[PDB]
Order: structure tokens, then sequence, then C-alpha cells
């Protein structure tokens, strides 16, 4: 539960971060 | 009132007693008074560091008190943990509560450290910390439930406290249950994982009445097969039987094939001849054959329909991919045969195609396959498509069937004939790293002849698949930088790719080697190596790499790998899978929207997430075509078994599909993907589904494999045979006995009915005159005058159970015989035989 | 139980803005 909460939540916010640099990233090569 | 702060003036002092005194008032009023107590501090940091003071305790209470107030975690941290007893151990106020939360953060980072380095260079930790998490574990054991504390021990390893908690009063073993859950899909240290399994395991040999299900499930997970042969063995000695043939099942159902020839060879170094031949996969071959063959009902006006739409042998060649997905197994080649002229109407790479079909239709079909395939397919093209075919009939399965493709492929013609022996020859022995057969391939490739080339190098990937062979890696890589004829390179790709499958960490250099290689082959070599070895564990670094690569990298091929192994990385987890290509699939080129769609359909490969149906349903009209192509694909792959209930837009799609094959001015394009989506939704006569995972969680190596091969069809079109590999029949069959298979009805909670198979002038208004006219031919006329849907669907024993609607499923109770296993998941469960008169045999 | 109460709010603000940020980026790159 509370375990199994914290693990997900991890997981969610390292996935958020890779998006995030996949998207900013991408945004670059847009702009060239 | 208490409005100021003297008492450091006492502080100040010399008397020790005096100094107690003043420590003591500050500890007393330091929750209200730190903002002129913080700048003393070195006169309190001075109580702690003399160690000639009575009271050094108390000195380093309030010293991290008025840190803690400050702010500064660190040293308030340190100086808890310097004071010692009253320190914290009061577990009663907030300053105790923030001091714990941090103490528990900092152990657990310095365990994490040490267990990444422990062989003997682990940094000390001080006895205070490990005091105080050793209270904190006592006291949410002794408190409430012990979850919390099974979550902090996997946290800091101290798999001893993990351990204790488990076998603690611990209520109900539902709670092992959970640890077991956990430490298999939510972990990524494949150490310790494996450490948490082995206590696991420990602790379920321990039980009373062993576990022996998950006890397997967990040893084929840590690759342990003297264990399980070990276990196997002692079970055939205490005359159990039922539940040893419900764990051979399992075994075979999730384990490898090298992990299933080592038990074999265990447990041959009567009972065992059946156990043996259990596992070895012919029983289970065999009720998979016979299920899928009784209850293959194809809609054949589908095919029909399709067949009357095609004059580009492209949408032929696809028609007769369709045509073998859709009786996939079923043994049925209906089409085929009733069609014989349109059949042969294609020639060259499309009668090898037809010949690989021919032979992937017999799914399974083992013994018969070996001249059946000789009566059907006795040219070059056509010898080719019958090894081809062949192979896949035994897939991974070989036997014998290996060694008669080694002696074909040894006598082969320098033709294509080689390029079909190698891919039968690979598929036949997958996994199975036999040095005659690596030898062979490798002298094939050798021979650089282009399409053998391109056989050859998926060939040697099948053979060593997952081995991590450092001598074929050499070979494989020296070859693909070594070589003209790209079509080679392509091959040797995936074949490097597979090599690397399941570790994830193991090599992690051939990754790096092959992304900075300046081929582009080879850079989609070392992708589909970091999709193939990642898979399943969404590793962030591999995503963040896959992402990184298709963002910035020049060669649009690899631009399209790097998207497409999103879904082999992801599909344990398909809920947050849609997110990453939410606007990937909006990319400005095509080559990264056809593999975000793919990366789609792999991912929820056989779940109708209903997200990635939406996201694909815009990208179908893309005015690209093999971006229509390869989302076309995905989706057929995501509604594979799907009813209109389950995902209302099944029925829509399948009118897309049929409207994109019969338009006319659609490209040829968009349609083979049409055409292979049809056959993807009605593979087995609905009854195989596409799951990379296994029922139990193991990754299924063969459906990996096939679905990486199948979009490795960009390239060659005959590689599309290696979904057949993917397809994993949706039965629960009532396997009893050895040989029984008793006609048990067991009833579901949805209509059977209601949830499954699917599918089976203008007269001139002239208002002056009419409009009186119709009213007085009216006057003229008037002179002359489910509740009970049988939602207890009943089903036999080999009754097509959907993945989704196995939770629903009901126990035959009522049933004259019950289930071993737990009938929630599918596959082959035993029945526990009850009172004698057993009856009812079916053996068709 | 506290302290995982605490993590896990702290997780959840971190998340909760990230999602918005990678919203507002995916708007971005739309345009």
């Amino acid at each position: 539960d509370l375990y199994s909460r914290y693990k997900k939540l991890q997981q969610e916010l390292e996935f958020l971060e890779v998006q995030e640099e996949y998207i900013k990233d991408e945004q670059k090569n847009l702009k060239k | 009132i208490t409005s100021a702060a003297g008492i450091i003036s006492l502080l100040d002092e010399d008397e020790p007693q005096l100094k107690e005194f003043a420590l003591h008032k500050l500890n007393a009023v330091v929750n209200d008074f730190w903002a002129e107590i913080s700048e003393s501090v070195d006169k309190i940091e001075v109580l702690y560091e003399d160690e000639g003071f009575r009271s050094r305790q108390f000195a380093a209470l309030v010293a991290s008190k008025v840190f803690y107030h400050l702010g500064a975690f660190e040293e308030s941290l340190n100086y808890a943990l310097g004071a010692g007893d009253l320190f914290n151990v009061n577990d009663n106020s907030e300053y105790v509560e923030t001091i714990i939360a941090k103490c528990i953060d900092h152990y657990t980072k310095q365990c994490v450290e040490n267990a990444d380095l422990p062989e003997g260079e682990k940094k000390p930790i001080d006895q205070r910390l490990e005091g105080i998490v050793n209270k904190m574990f006592q006291r949410c054991l002794d408190d409430h439930k012990y979850k919390q504390a099974i979550g902090i021990a996997l946290e800091t390893r101290r798999l001893d406290v993990f351990e204790k908690t488990i076998l603690e009063s611990n209520d109900v073993p539902g709670m092992l249950a959970y640890s077991l859950k956990l430490c298999m899909s939510l972990m990524q240290n494949k150490q310790f994982r494996n450490k948490v399994l082995r206590v696991l395991v420990k602790i379920y040999m321990n039980l009373e009445k062993p576990d022996f299900i998950n006890v397997c499930q967990c040893l084929i997970f840590l690759d342990d097969p003297q264990a399980v042969s070990d276990i196997l063995e002692k079970l055939v000695k205490e005359d159990n039987l039922l539940m040893a043939y419900q764990i051979c099942f399992d075994l075979y159902e999730s384990a490898s094939q090298q992990f299933l020839s080592s038990v074999i060879q265990n447990l041959r170094t009567d009972q065992t001849l059946k156990m043996i031949k259990i596992l070895s996969g012919e029983m289970a071959i065999e009720l998979h054959l016979q299920f899928l063959i009784r209850n293959n009902n194809t809609d054949l006006m589908i095919l029909k329909n399709t067949k009357d739409a095609v004059r580009n042998s492209v949408c032929h060649t696809a028609t007769v991919i369709a045509n073998s997905f859709m009786h996939c197994g079923t043994t049925s080649d209906q089409f085929l045969r009733d069609n014989l002229e349109w059949l042969a109407r294609a020639t060259n790479w499309a009668k090898f195609t037809a010949t690989a079909s021919l032979g992937v239709i017999h799914k399974g079909h083992e013994k018969e396959a070996l001249q059946l395939m000789a009566t059907y397919l006795p040219s070059a093209y056509q010898e080719g498509g019958g090894l081809y075919a062949l192979g896949l009939i035994h897939a991974n399965h070989g036997g014998d069937i290996i060694d008669y493709l080694l002696n074909q492929l040894k006598n082969a013609s320098n033709d294509i004939v080689r390029h079909g022996g190698s891919l039968g020859l690979g598929l036949a022995a997958m996994g199975t790293a036999r040095q005659d057969v690596y030898d062979l391939l490798k002298t094939n490739l050798y021979q650089d002849d282009a399409v053998t080339g391109e056989a050859a190098g998926l060939a040697l990937g099948l053979v060593m698949l997952g081995s991590k062979n450092a001598q074929a890696i050499e070979d494989m890589v020296g070859y693909a930088q070594e070589t003209q004829h790209e079509k080679i390179l392509r091959g040797l790709a995936v074949g490097i790719a597979l090599v690397m499958y399941g570790r994830m960490e193991e090599a992690d250099a051939l990754i790096e080697s092959l992304c900075r290689d300046k081929d582009p082959i080879l850079r989609r070599s070392g992708m589909y190596t970091v999709a193939m070895a990642y898979c399943g564990s969404g590793n962030n670094k591999a995503i963040r790499r896959l992402l990184h690569v298709a963002v910035s990298d020049v060669n649009d091929d690899v631009r399209r790998a790097a998207v497409e192994s999103l879904g082999f990385i992801l599909f344990r987890t398909p809920e947050q899978c849609p997110s990453v290509v939410s606007l990937l699939s909006e990319s400005y080129n095509p080559h990264v929207r056809y593999g975000a769609a793919m990366a789609l359909g792999i991912c929820c490969a056989g779940t109708g997430n209903k997200e990635a149906i939406n996201l694909l349903e815009p990208m179908t009209n893309d005015p690209v075509n093999y971006v229509r192509q390869g989302a076309l694909i995905a989706s057929a792959l995501i509604m594979i078994q799907q009813t209109e209930i389950t995902c209302p837009k099944v029925n829509q799609f399948r009118q897309l599909y049929s409207k994109v094959i019969n338009d006319k001015h659609d490209d040829v394009m968009a349609k083979f993907g049409a055409i292979l989506a049809q056959g993807i939704l009605d593979a087995g006569g609905h009854n195989v589904t596409i799951s990379l995972q296994s029922r139990t969680g193991h990754t299924h190596m063969p459906s990996v494999v096939g679905v990486l091969v199948f979009t490795q069809f960009w390239f060659w079109f005959p590689l599309s045979h290696f979904l057949s590999l993917a397809y994993t029949p949706t039965c629960v069959i009532g396997l009893n006995k050895d040989l029984k298979m008793p006609k048990v009805q067991y009833k579901s909670n949805c209509k059977p009915s209601t949830f499954a198979y699917p599918a089976p002038k203008v007269s001139t208004a002239v208002l002056s005159i009419t409009a009186k006219a119709k009213k007085k031919e009216k006057e003229k006329e008037k002179k002359e005058e489910k509740e009970p849907e049988p939602n207890f669907q009943l089903l036999d024993n080999p009754a097509r159970v959907m993945p989704a609607q196995l939770k629903v499923l009901t126990m035959p109770e009522t049933c004259r015989y019950q289930p071993f296993k737990p009938l929630s998941i599918g596959g082959i469960i035993i029945l526990k035989d009850t009172s004698e008169d057993i009856e009812e045999l079916v053996e068709p | 139980r506290q302290y995982y109460l605490s993590k896990i709010e702290e997780l959840q603000l971190i998340v909760n803005d990230k999602s918005q940020n990678l919203r507002r980026l995916q708007a971005q790159r739309n345009e």
C-alpha cells in the first residue's frame, strides 16, 4: 500500500523527467 | 512569561552544575527560542565536544533541537544521533518524528550505497543510526500492519528484518504473497531482487503446506534449475502428483528452454517419464493444438472479401499472411485449398511467403508436420518456404526437426533455400545455443550471399538468444562492420539485439558501441539490443536513451527503431506508456510517427487500453502511407480478442479496415496494413492472443522475439510470420489427470453470448395533386379497413476464456471436480479428482 | 505511517507540477 504508492510515485517522477528531457530536445530540434 | 534568553549566560560560566541547569532550561524552552538560541550554537557545541561534561547527552539533544528549528537537517541528525537514550527514544513529539524520518532517509541512502559496493569497501554505519532504524522497525512491527515495515526493509536492503516481518505474527501469508508481487513487478536491482526471492523461497519452503506454484515461479525468476529439479523429484517421492503436474505445466508455460533442458537432465540423472514429457513441451503443445483445432471458427467471408479486393501482389502476400494469422494453429487451410488458382497467381518471393504461411497454419502440429509439409510442398522458393514453414511449426520446440533442418541446410543449393533453412533452423533452436547449429549458421553467414546472410543473422541471433556469448557477439559485430550487402546488416541488427535479450545490465557496452557506431544499421542493432535486453522493466535509462536518439539521430530508420523499442521496454506498465507517445506520434518526420504507432501496438499488445486506440484513431488518416500501415497494424494488435462491449472501437476499426482494403485509390502500403490488421484481429479463429507477458508475470521470450521480428517487416515481408510465435492461446484447459481432459463445464459471470466471439426512385412531391391524392388514398384505405440472458455462460474443457474475462470465471463447485490451482489464471490447470465414478472423457 | 504520508505527499506535489509542465511543453511543441 504505502510502500507501493511511494515507489509508484518515484517511477512516475522519473518517467516525467525523461519525458521532459525528450520534449526539450525535440523543441530544440524543431527550432532548428 | 519567559520573554528573554539570558540562560546562555549560565551556559557561559565554569561550574558544571550551572551548565547542566542552563542546558535543561534551554531544552525546556527551546521550542520557542531558536531565533536567538541558534547564534550561541557553539556554546552548546563545546558541551558535546568536551568528553568531561556530565550531561553530554542532553547537550547533544539540545543542539539537535536547535539545529532542527534552524532548518539545518544534516547537523541536527548528526547531533541527535550523538545524544543517547533520551535523544530520540521518546518517539512521541513532532521533533522526534522529523528526526526519525531524516534518520531513516539517511540510513536507506547508506544501505543502497553499501549494497552497490558491498565487497568489504562498504562505508561503516554508525551503531546509533542502525539502532534508531531498528527501533523504528520494531515500532512499525508491533504497532500496526506490517506492510510498512516490509517496505522499509526492502528499501534499506536489510533482508533480515524483512524475513522476520514475513514470518512474524504477519496475520496471514497474504502479506508474503503481497511481498512476492511487489518484488516481482516493483523492483529494479537484479541482485537485490534475487536476494528477496531467496528469502521468499526459503519462507515458502518452511511453510507447513508449501506454496509450490509460487516457489517454482520464484525459482524460474532466480534461474535455479537444480532447486526446481530437486523439488520436483522430492514431491514425486512424497506422492503428490497433481501438484507436480500443475507445477510442471506452469514451469513450461513460463520457464525458458535452457531452464527446461536443465530440469529435464536433472530429473533424468513411470511418473518421471510423464513429468519429463510434460516439461519437454509435448503434452502442452498437443493440448493447445486440440484446443485451437476444436474451437477454430474463422469468419471466412471476410477473407473471401479480401481476396476479391486484391489486384496488387503486395496485397496478395498480405492476404496470404492474414489468412495464416487468422488460421494460426488451427490446422485449417480452407482458404488456401479453396482458392488454388489465386494462390498460385503469386510468383517469386510471394510463393515463399505462401509456403511459410501454409506451414505456420499448422503451428504446433509436431509429428504429422514432417511429412505433411512434404505432401503439401514437395522450385527453389518452394523448398525454401517449405523449410521455413517447417521450422515455424516447431517454434521453440525443435527436437529432431533441428537435426533434420541442419541436414537440409548443409545440403543446400547455394540459394534462397539457404535463407529459408537458416530461418527455420533458427526458429527451431530458439535459445538452445547448440554449438553445431551456431557453426552451420556462421558458415552460411560467412558465405556472404545477401539474402542468405539476411536469414543467417536472425538465425544466429535466435540460436544464441539471451545467451550472452562473447564469441558469438564478436563474430556477428565483426561481420556487421566488415560486410557490404546492407540486407545482411539488417539481419545482423536483430541478431545482435536478440543475443542480448533479458540481461538489461550484463553488457551495457554493446549498447554504447552500437549506438556510437557510424553505420545506421548498427545503430538500429544497438537500439533493438536495448529494447530486447531491457524488455519489461521500464528502466528509465534505456527509455531516455531511445527517446534522445529518436529526437536527435539523423537516419530515419534508426529513429523508427528507437521510438518502436519503447513498446518492448514498457509493455509491463501499459498505462504510462500511452503518455510517452502522447505527442511523439505527431512529430514532423513520418518515420517517428510510424515508430510511435508500432510502439503503441507492441506496448498494449494484448490489452485494449482504449487510449492507444484513441491515439491511433487520428493517425489512421495520416497523409503518409507507412504511417497508416503501422497505425492499423498496431491497432489490430491492441484490439485482438476484443468484443464491442470490452472496447467500443472494435467495430469501427473493423469497418475502417474493410473500407481501406476495399477502397481502390488507397495506397498499397496502407492496405498491406489493413490486411495484416484483419489477420491480427482474427488470429487463431478468435482464440490466440498477443501477450508479451506470461500469466505468472515472467517475460515470454517467444512472444517478444516474434514481435521484434515482425516489426522488422519494413524490410522483409516473409518475416511477418514471426508474429505467429506471439500468439498464446486464451483458454483454460480442464486437465485433471495426465491424459484426461474431463468434460467439466465451468461457467462465467458475464453473458457468454453477451461478451465473446463477435459477428457471424423517389415519388415526386407533386404537392399540387400528390398530397391530396395521398390523403384521399388514406381515406380509401380507412373505408377499406434477454433479462434471463446466460450471464452464467457455460463452457466446455477447451473453453476459450478471454484474458480479461479470466477473473470473472466461475469455479466448477457445482461440478463434480474442482481445480487444484486457482482458476483465476488461464493455461492448463490440474483439477483435483473427487470420489470414484470419473467419466466424460473427451479426446477428439 | 506519517513518514510514508510525508514522502508520498511531497512526491505527489512534485509529480503534479511536473505533469502540468509536461502538458505545457507538449502544447508548445505542438504549436
